[PDB]
C-alpha cells in the first residue's frame, strides 16, 4: 500500500522529487529539483495539475 | 481528367525508351545533372520503372540489365550524356560512390520479442536487417520508415524512438539501426518491389541468438547491443504492469481526475 | 555539351512523347523540371503519386466531331479522377509525366467563355476552373470540381504556373502567351 | 567520399501534407 | 512505564465483572449514560470483551452471553443500572434502537473485475460486503472505512471515491454501500474481533451474477444491488480498455513526432 | 435512532493533524 | 440513583481496581473519562492500542527495599521499569480494546536528582519527565525517553491533567 | 490506422502552456488541431504547430465513433 520513495514528478513549473509521504490533501518530496535543489519540498494537491512515476527504489 | 493513351503496349523500344528519358533523365533540375555519380541514379530508377512496369506491359521486349540499359539509353538518346567516360567505367566510380552512402535500418520484434523479422536477398543467402539508404535532407527516422516500408511492406511511423538504435561502420559506411517491438506478426509483409528480395521471415531470438556465436549480415556484429535492449524490454514489460498500478493509484488519492 | 542544343531536343522529344499519350497536342506552352501533386479530400491533402516534370500545352480541336477516346483505367486506386467523356471541345492540358508509376497526371483547361454555352441532356459536366497561389502552393479547383494542389521545385515557377493558368481561364484561344 | 546521399535531390523535397494551406473556396 | 498485573487469570467473576464494570460503564462520559440504549452499547462491549479475553484468561469462568453477563454485571454492581427496566426487556428496546441506524459497507472489487469480495457471518446463513453501523457524528467514508477494517482488517482510505455508491432503504435502516475497485486479491484479510465473521471470500462476479439471476439464493443485499453493480464493472471494466487504446495512441503520436 | 457505539467511538484524530513534540 | 452515591461508588471501585494492577496505589488524584494514547518516534504520531479512563494516583514508596515485579515472558514497544520502586505517582489508563493497561511511571525531579546522588549508579538510568500541550495534546517526556502523546476527550481537563503533571513534576511531594 | 484523427489532445509548450484540440491529421513534421483551446484563453478553429516548439503530448478522449 506504501509507495514511499518512488522517483516523482508533478507539474503546473515541474518539480522532481522522491516521495515521503501522501494523503489525500497533500504530498512530501525530498531531494526536490526545480525548473534548485531543497531537501525537503512540501506540495498540496490544489496546486497539481498532473502527476507521473517512472523508477521505484526497488 | 483527359484520356491518355497507353503507348507502352504497342511502342517500339526505341520510342518507350524515349519516354523513359522524358520521365527520368531529360527533365531533372539541374542539380540531379551535376556528376555522373548525380544522373547514374536516375539512370537506375528509369532501369527499375522498365523491369517493373514497361517488361510487363509488352512481354515482345528483352529483360534489360542496368548495363544493357544504359547502353540502348545512351545510343538512343546521346545528348542526355555528357561525360566522355565509359558507362562501365562510371559504374564502377557509381560503386565508389555508392559505398560512403550511410544506411539505416529496424530491428522488428513482435510484443512477445520472441522474434526479430530480418530478410534475405536472392543472391546473398545470409539474413540481414530491413535497411535501405539515405536520401537528402532526411531524418534518419522518416528514411528507416521509408526503406522498412518499402522492404517489407509495413508503415512503422509510429513505432520508432529516436533514441532505440546502435550504429557502427564497415569500410567508411556509417549503418544505423534502430530498435522498435510490438510490430504484429500477423500482418503480412511484402516487398514494393517484386525483384529485389527472396524471402523476409523471423525465427525465434533466442533458437539462433548463439548460433552464431561459433566464432548473417551485420546483426552478429550488433548482437550483444542488441541482447541488452531485448531482455530489458522483457524484465521492463514485467515492469510495465507495475508502474501503471502505481501511478493510477497515486493520482487517485489526489485531485488528478 | 551545347545549352541551345540541349533546349531543342528537349522540347523536341517532349512533344514527341507527350503526343503518344495525348495525340492532340499541338505545342508546348510551359514546362517545369519537377512538380508534386495533392488531392484535396475529406476537409485534407492528400499526397498522390505523380511525380515527374509538368507541362502545359495547347491542343488542336478544331474539328468537332472527336470524341474523347475510351481507355480502361485497369487499375495499376484509392480514389482515380474522373476521365472525361464526350466531345473534345478542351483547348488546353497539363500533364505531369509520372516517375512513380506509368500513369500520368493529366488536368484539362477550358476557358470560362467556351464551357458557359450550355444553353440553348449533356455528355459535359463542366463548371468554371478556378486557380489560386497562397504558401507557394499552387491550387485548382477543375472543371468536374476536383480539388488539387500542386507544388512545384523551382520557386520562380509558382508564380508562374498560377499567372498562365488564370490566363488560360480568362479568355479564348490566342496563341500569344509563356 | 562522406556527406553522400542517394536517389534523386528532390526526392523527400515535397512537403507534408500538414504543412499545406487551406484553398480558399473549399 | 510502570509493571502491572493480570488479575483477570486468578479474581473470581465477581472481581472481574467489577474490573470490566470499571472499563466500559462506570466512567463513561454522561451521554453515554443517557439512555438505556447507550448504555447498553457498553454492555454489549463489556460482554465481548469477558468472551474473547478474561474468560479465555481464567477458564474457571462460565461461558456467558450478553444475557447472563448483563444479570450478573447488574447483580454484583447495582449502582449503574439506573432505570426500572427488567434488563431483557431493555435488550429488546436495544434491539429496536438497532434496527434504524445507518449502515455504510464497500462492494469491492479486484483490479480485474472478475471476482467481489464478500463475508458471511458466525450463523454461515448469506453472503454480503463487508459493512456496519454509523457512529457518533462521523462521514459516510469514515464510516465505511473504519467498517471494513474491523470486518477485514483493510483500509479504503484512497479506494473510496465518495460519489460511487448504491444507496437502499429497507426496514427504515439506510444501506449505503461504496463501490471501490484495485484493491489486490492477494491480502490476508482478517477480522479484528472473532466469533463475527464466518468467512471471507473472493466470488466470480460473472458466475455470481448468473447466479443471483437464479429460478429463486446464498446472499443478502448483493441481490437487491445487482444491476448498479454490474453497471459499475461494465463502465470500469471498459474504461481500462478505453485507456489502453488511449495509451497505445499516445504512445504512437509520440512516435511520429520527436520525444527526444 | 442516529448512531452507534460509543459517543466517544469515532472522535480521535488522526496522526496527519497532530502537533510535533519539539522538546 | 444519588450524584452522591454513584460518585463515590466510582472512586472506590476505581480505587479498588487499580489496586489490583498496581498494588502500590495509596490515593487517587484526578480522572477523565475517556483518552487515546499515540507514540512518537519516526518524526510522525502512531495511535497506540490502548483506549479507556485515564486516572492519575499518588503511590505509596515509604518502603526502602521495594523491588517490582516481572513478567512471564523492536524498539516499538516500551519499557518497563525494574530494580528500586521509587516513584511517587501513577498515570493508567484502563484500556477497552484489550486486557493491557497503559502505565506511565510519574517521578518529580527533586526525587530524581537526589537519586543520583547514591554511590553504585547501577540502578536504571532515568531522565526527568517533561510535558506539554499542543493544539489539544498533552504530550509527555517519560524517564525512559519515550514520549507519548495523550487527546483527552473532555475538553476542560486537557488543561487539567497538564497543570497536574506539571505540578507532580515541579514540587516535592507529600499528603 | 496510421491516422489518430478525432482523438482529443493535450499539448504542452516551453513555458507549461497547455493547447487543447481535435486531432485534423499528423505527420512526422507537423500537427493539426480543430477548436483548439488554450490554456491562458483564446480559442481558434483551426492551429497548426511544429513538432519542434512541443516539449511534451499527452491523449485524453478517444473519437466519439
Ligand atoms: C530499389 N531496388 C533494389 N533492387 C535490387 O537490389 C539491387 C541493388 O542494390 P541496393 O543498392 S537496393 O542494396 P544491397 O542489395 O543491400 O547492396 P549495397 O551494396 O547497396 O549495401 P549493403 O548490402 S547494406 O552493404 C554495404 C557494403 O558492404 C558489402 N557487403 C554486402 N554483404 C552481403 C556483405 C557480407 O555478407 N559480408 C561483408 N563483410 N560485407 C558485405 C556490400 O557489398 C556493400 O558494398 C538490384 O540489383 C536489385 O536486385 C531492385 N530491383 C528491382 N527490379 N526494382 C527496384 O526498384 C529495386
Ligand atoms: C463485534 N463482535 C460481534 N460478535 C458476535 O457476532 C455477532 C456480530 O456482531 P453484531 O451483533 S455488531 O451484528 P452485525 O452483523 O454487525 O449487524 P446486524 O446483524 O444487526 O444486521 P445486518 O446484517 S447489517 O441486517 C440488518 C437487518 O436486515 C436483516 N438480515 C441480516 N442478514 C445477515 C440477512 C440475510 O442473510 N437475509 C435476509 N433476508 N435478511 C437479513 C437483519 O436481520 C436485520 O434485521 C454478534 O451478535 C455477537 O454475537 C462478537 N463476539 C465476540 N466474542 N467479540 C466481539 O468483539 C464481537
Ligand atoms: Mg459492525
Amino acid at each position: 500500500l506504501n509507495f514511499k520513495g518512488y522517483q516523482i514528478e508533478i507539474e503546473l513549473k515541474r518539480i522532481t522529487g522522491t516521495l515521503k509521504q501522501v494523503s489525500p490533501k497533500s504530498l512530501t518530496l525530498t531531494d526536490a529539483v526545480f525548473q534548485g535543489v531543497s531537501p525537503v519540498f512540501k506540495i498540496k494537491a490544489d496546486k497539481l495539475y498532473d502527476l507521473k512515476v517512472l523508477k521505484l527504489p526497488p | 481528367s483527359l484520356p491518355l493513351l497507353r503507348p507502352f503496349e504497342t511502342v517500339s523500344l526505341e520510342n518507350a525508351v524515349e519516354d523513359l528519358v522524358v520521365r527520368f533523365i531529360l527533365n531533372v533540375p539541374p542539380e540531379d545533372l551535376s556528376t555522373v555519380e548525380r544522373v547514374l541514379f536516375h539512370f537506375e530508377e528509369a532501369s527499375w520503372f522498365y523491369t517493373d512496369f514497361v517488361k510487363l506491359m509488352n512481354p515482345y521486349l528483352p529483360n534489360l540489365s542496368i548495363k544493357s540499359f544504359s547502353k540502348i539509353v545512351i545510343d538512343i538518346c546521346p545528348l542526355i550524356w555528357n561525360w566522355d567516360i565509359t558507362p562501365e567505367n562510371a559504374l564502377v566510380k557509381f560503386s565508389n560512390y555508392k559505398k560512403t552512402i550511410p544506411v539505416r535500418g529496424a530491428a522488428i520484434f513482435n510484443d512477445s520479442l520472441s522474434k526479430i523479422l530480418l530478410l534475405r536477398g536472392i543472391n546473398s543467402k545470409h539474413w540481414s536487417f530491413p535497411r535501405g539508404k539515405i536520401g537528402k535532407d532526411e531524418d534518419d527516422v522518416a528514411c528507416c520508415i521509408r526503406e522498412v516500408k518499402e522492404q517489407t511492406g509495413f508503415d512503422l511511423t509510429g513505432f520508432i524512438d529516436a533514441d532505440q538504435y546502435v550504429e557502427r561502420n564497415m569500410n567508411g559506411k556509417n549503418f544505423k539501426i534502430f530498435l522498435v517491438k510490438g510490430v504484429p506478426e500477423d500482418f503480412e509483409f511484402k516487398p514494393e518491389h517484386k525483384n529485389e528480395i527472396q524471402a523476409i521471415e523471423w525465427k525465434d531470438f533466442k533458437k539462433l541468438s548463439k548460433a552464431i556465436t561459433k566464432n548473417v549480415f551485420l546483426v552478429n556484429s550488433m548482437i550483444r547491443p542488441l541482447s541488452l535492449y531485448v531482455k530489458n524490454e522483457k524484465r521492463a514489460k514485467d515492469e510495465n504492469k507495475l508502474k501503471l498500478y502505481a501511478e493510477e493509484h497515486l493520482k487517485s488519492i489526489l485531485g488528478l481526475n | 555539351m551545347s545549352t541551345e542544343t540541349l533546349e531543342i531536343y528537349r522540347k523536341a522529344l517532349n512533344f514527341n512523347v507527350i503526343a503518344r499519350y495525348d495525340p492532340k497536342i499541338k505545342q508546348l506552352l510551359f514546362h517545369t523540371p519537377h512538380a508534386t501533386v495533392y488531392k484535396w479530400g475529406d476537409d485534407n491533402w492528400n499526397k498522390l503519386e505523380y511525380q515527374g516534370v509538368l507541362a502545359i500545352y495547347l491542343r488542336d480541336v478544331g474539328d468537332k466531331e472527336a470524341i474523347l477516346p475510351e481507355v480502361s483505367s485497369y487499375d495499376d486506386e484509392a480514389n482515380t479522377p474522373h476521365v472525361l467523356t464526350g466531345h473534345d471541345i478542351y483547348n488546353y492540358g497539363l500533364i505531369i509525366m509520372n516517375r512513380i508509376n506509368p500513369d500520368n497526371f493529366s488536368l484539362a483547361i477550358a476557358p470560362n467563355s467556351v464551357l458557359n454555352k450550355r444553353k440553348l441532356n449533356r455528355e459535359e459536366e463542366l463548371e468554371p476552373m478556378k486557380v489560386e497561389v497562397r504558401d507557394d502552393l499552387v491550387m485548382i479547383k477543375t472543371l468536374k470540381k476536383e480539388v488539387y494542389g500542386i507544388w512545384v521545385h523551382t520557386p520562380e515557377d509558382r508564380q508562374n504556373i498560377y499567372e498562365l493558368i488564370k490566363y488560360l481561364l480568362e479568355n479564348e484561344p490566342t496563341d500569344s502567351f509563356t | 567520399h562522406s556527406k553522400c546521399y542517394a536517389g534523386a535531390t528532390f526526392a523527400t523535397e515535397a512537403p507534408q501534407v500538414t504543412t499545406l494551406p487551406k484553398p480558399s473556396f473549399v
